[PDB]
């Protein structure tokens, strides 16, 4: 069921009228009821009596349909010469194939000589008794093939030399290799080739939504199928793998890269799109990067490092910060540092740093948490806001807050506190009390006490920051002797040690 | 020579006085026709007469009635189509049953249906009987 | 000629001996002389005349040679039987051709019903009279298939049913896919497959001085032949594309990477290998770098700059050389900068600049020809050697000579001189006089002058330079008053523009 | 039946008195044989004799003379090798020149050769007279 037919003489329902040479006393055309219990029409001889035989059957003008190799299926009996009346001898059990290429549909006679023999195809068996109720399959089936064909049709002749015989069917046809679709690329109906040793070649185009990545390419074998696959055409951006045609993404998925793998379900944080999406939208407060991938998910916009540490020198200010608290799923992070002058005076509205502020470790987009600023005018009141920057920042709406911190230039730096005090002592813990120092120069904001053991060697120093004039000690052996020393920490400066307080527990 | 036998009631070759006695000759052919009755041209009948052909006995033809699995030779079935059947009085044929002539025999084309869809399958006198409709052949010796 | 023989009874000289039922009055055994002029033994059997004939024939036992599908070539002749005396009737004109298949070699007897029939075979054409002289090729040639055979080996039989035959000769055989060399891969020798629809899957390995980039297979079809090759065998690297094996490059070729393309001959300046190198080695003084490609030459070491022009500042020193006279051949140029302060002191022996000296542009490895250092101690007499650097250099030994001038730090640049004069005045040159200044403030190294229109729009400056007092114009129209400008210049510094001479041609 | 006729001096059956006559019946097999003599075995001669036989017309035969491009039967080339040629008295035959057997007619079967290897293309008798080499056949009526 894989082969097209150019002739059935099973498929005349009036009469074939092929000519025959004589056209009376030789081959004769009769009807049939066949295997199928259907009337067709047949051509037999049977002139075993008489010698020198030469009956000649043509079939009429068949068009080849640009195959080059076409079959002959012929279906025939022989009756046995022996059961006819008076035939003793030894019978005739074969006949000859011929053909003829020609351009012309009407030949007008048969011209033996310009007839090639196919072949002279033998009876594998005969029979003596006519089948009269269902039909026993004891039929000749011979198949043979003519080829390369040059021209537009051709005709077969047959030729008997005096067998007893009956062609039941003729069918011509050619073969073909079917429309099949693999690799995900569509292949069409390619024939035949005209010799078994030659092979052709089958390129198709591919599918509408799909992109070819590699050439794809098919061998048409003489059997009617296809030998080996060369070159598989990739689904394009935002389609899958399907049995035939390339599926898109359904309503949450998505496939930016042509990808043999199927399509990946939207990233944490992302608006679902419409079916076949190349890449999932992000929604409102949340943006994605050009140079970022995307099977990253939207990024939350980055947090302000809530602690801020300065240090101030006669022109020159140090600042120092901790990482951020929300990250919002980016390793590159930046910070940029908006001098301000919003210090000096009393209201709120200022004058920008419209003057050459010199920082150099970096100008805006620092790395690393440390910064400092030099070339800053003394005894003016200053100001800086250290604003957080991520990758997706600058396609993300601005960052509603940034930890600020506001300095004063040629003010000094804090002194040390004249004493401190111990108000519990206790087997677990030790109370610590302590006034501010006696010259502030500016505006407390920090107490960094430090702790360390005596009688044995130097362990690494307990920070402890509070702002409140007191704290309590926690987790400490009983015995041990320490030592206590308060700081006090301004955005002018650093402090100085306080007095060493040696509190047996 | 012989002519083509029309199996419908239009034929009266039938109704005729000997019975439609055909004598064909060693080599002679033979067609029987259901034409298209449909739309409706010379040789067809009032309307399509549902017909099956058997070629019996002669004994049993003159019963009007078919044997068992009988040797069925036409079968009108279709009234939009016209039908034929040939024979070659031959040693070959299509037919794979072997059935076989005897010569100074009779034997009878006969149709035993009453000519209807429903009547069709009748293997016992019908139209046979009715019309009168079957052939004696008397073949050459 | 591609196809193995498991039987020829043309090979035969003394007798084939196969068993025959009957073994008198059917098949028989005769000599002939054949188409080669060669006396071949042969089996016939001409007992048309007899009723019932059922003459068996029946070959040795045939090994397959592990070959699942077998080919039978058999080549016979059918006498016409109405060329024998009394003999009247149609004639039998063919033969039926079977197989056993059997473990046994010895099977004694003709088994007719185990027997299974390949196919009635039939004589395209019959003879009348026996050939004389030369023989004439009419003989019947009929070719069948049998497979996939399952046991060690097989008989063939041959059935006669009364025809007047002569088997002229039986050949068995199985195809084969000869041992062949193609995409520079070599394929060993294979057998058909059982089925036509079936194909065999070749892979053979490649080549000892060749590397497997793409993985070579081929497709043995049931002619005996490959169908589509896939998969090249690139050729290993210091090796060429070759009719068999892949060659290597003779004395004085390379091939640094597997390509197609055929051995590259040595770079200049460099030294022939032996016969199949990888990269042609560089000879004494070239030597060739680690992250540069094998096709780029051998390098020759870079030249300094000839020309230095240096200007001082009361602590800093600014400095610009030329391009180098002699590249080498490579793009990557870059000028390394030499403290060595032998500028003080009248010894030629000196300390190294222990100090941190400071060079805004580059500290080394500078790509501009235009560098300028700074924080130089006033006072104290400094000397700097621009060294030029290539990116062989490295791996180069180093090079010979560096170019360098000395200059001064608080001595001020060069002043201006107090009078030029005019020598000689013609309509094609004029001449010009003119003394060194009246404080050198260094040793003077050059005097630049410049040249300009006047009565017309001021056009490019003329630029010569001379370190002679003394220079002479080239190339001036009559009637053009022309202003000139001379300018001393030192190491130390740069100079001021002299008195302006007017003078008409 | 009919024996296998040894072709060397070996035979002996050659220098019998009639002079090798055999009678073959129609259906009979014959053959004629040049025995290794390298490896000397039985029936083989003294040394290896070179001859080709032809079958003659019996007149020719008579004469010991064979006709210009003869019906050559057998070449003894080979001293390392058995040689035999086998005919059968019948129609067919893988002889492709269309000789028949006239019965009632004498053929001889010859060699013109004086048995050397120098001597073989010799085409008029040689060993046939020298040592009476020929057998005459007469064929069942």
């Amino acid at each position: 069921t894989n082969e097209v037919t150019l002739l059935d003489s099973r498929s005349v329902q009036g009469e074939l009228g092929w000519i025959a040479s004589p056209l009376e006393g030789g081959w004769e055309e009769v009807s049939i009821m066949d295997e199928k219990n259907t009337p067709i029409r047949t051509y037999q001889v049977c002139n075993v009596m008489e010698p020198s035989q030469n009956n000649w059957l043509r079939t009429d003008w068949i068009t080849r349909e640009g195959a080059q190799r076409v079959y002959i299926e012929i279906k025939f009996t022989l009756r046995d010469c022996n059961s006819l009346p008076g035939v003793m001898g030894t019978c005739k059990e074969t006949f000859n194939l011929y053909y003829y290429e020609s351009d012309n549909d009407k030949e007008r006679f048969i011209r033996e000589n310009q007839f090639v023999k196919i072949d002279t195809i033998a009876a594998d068996e005969s029979f003596t008794q006519v089948d009269i109720g269902d039909r026993i399959m004891k039929l000749n089936t011979e198949i043979r093939d003519v080829g390369p064909l040059s021209k537009k049709g051709f005709y077969l002749a047959f030729q008997d030399v005096g067998a007893c015989i009956a062609l039941v069917s003729v069918r011509v046809f050619y073969k073909k290799c079917p429309l099949t679709v693999r690799n995900l690329a569509q292949f069409p109906d390619t024939i035949t080739g005209a010799d078994t040793s030659s092979l052709v070649e089958v390129r198709g185009s591919c599918v509408n939504n799909s992109e070819e990545k590699d050439v794809p390419k098919m061998y048409c074998g003489a059997d009617g199928e296809w030998l080996v696959p060369i070159g598989n055409c990739l689904c394009n951006a935002g389609h899958e793998e399907r049995s035939g045609e390339c599926q898109a993404c359904k309503i949450g998925y998505y496939k930016a890269l042509s990808t043999d793998a199927t399509c990946a379900k939207c990233p944490p944080h992302s608006y679902s799109v419409w079916e076949g999406a190349t890449s999932c939208t992000c929604d409102r407060g949340f943006f994605r990067a050009d140079n970022d991938a995307a099977s990253m998910p939207c990024t939350r916009p980055p947090s302000a490092p809530l602690n801020l540490i300065s240090n101030v020198n006669e022109t020159s200010v140090n600042l120092e910060w901790s990482s951020p608290q929300n990250t919002g799923g980016r390793q590159d992070i930046s910070y940029n540092v908006v001098c301000k002058k919003c210090g000096a005076g009393d209201p709120s509205k200022c004058r920008p740093c419209g003057s050459g502020v010199h920082y150099t470790p970096q100008q805006n987009g620092l790395k690393t948490t440390k910064v400092s600023i030099t070339d800053l005018l003394a005894h003016t009141n200053y100001t800086f806001e250290i604003w957080a920057v991520n990758g997706v920042s600058k396609y993300n709406p601005n960052p509603d807050q940034s930890v600020s911190v506001t300095v004063t230039t040629n003010q000094a730096a804090p002194s040390s506190i004249a004493l401190v005090q111990a108000k519990e002592v206790t087997r677990y813990s030790v109370a610590l009390a302590w006034l501010e120092p006696d010259r502030p120069n500016g505006v407390i904001l920090e107490y960094e006490v430090k702790y360390y053991e005596k009688d044995q060697n130097e362990r690494s120093y307990r920070i402890v920051r509070t702002a409140a004039r007191n704290t309590d000690i926690k987790g400490l052996n009983p015995l041990t002797s320490y030592v206590f020393h308060v700081r006090a920490r301004t955005a002018a400066g650093y402090g100085d040690f306080s007095e060493p307080l040696e509190v047996t527990t | 020579s012989l002519e083509p036998v029309y199996w419908n009631s239009a034929n009266k070759r039938f109704q005729a006085e000997g019975g439609y006695v055909l004598y064909p000759q060693i080599g002679d052919r033979l067609d029987l026709l259901c034409p298209r009755a449909r739309p409706p041209g010379p040789h067809s009948s009032p309307s399509y007469e549902f017909y099956k052909l058997y070629l019996v006995e002669g004994a049993q033809g003159r019963r009007c009635e078919a044997p068992p699995a009988p040797n069925l030779l036409l079968t009108c079935d279709r009234p939009d189509l016209d039908l034929r059947f040939t024979i070659k009085f031959q040693e070959y044929s299509p037919n794979l049953w072997g059935h076989e002539f005897r010569s100074h025999h009779d034997y009878y084309i006969i149709a035993t249906s009453d000519g209807t869809r429903e009547g069709l399958e009748s293997l016992q006198g019908g139209v046979c009987l009715t019309r009168g409709m079957k052939v004696l052949l008397r073949v050459g010796q």
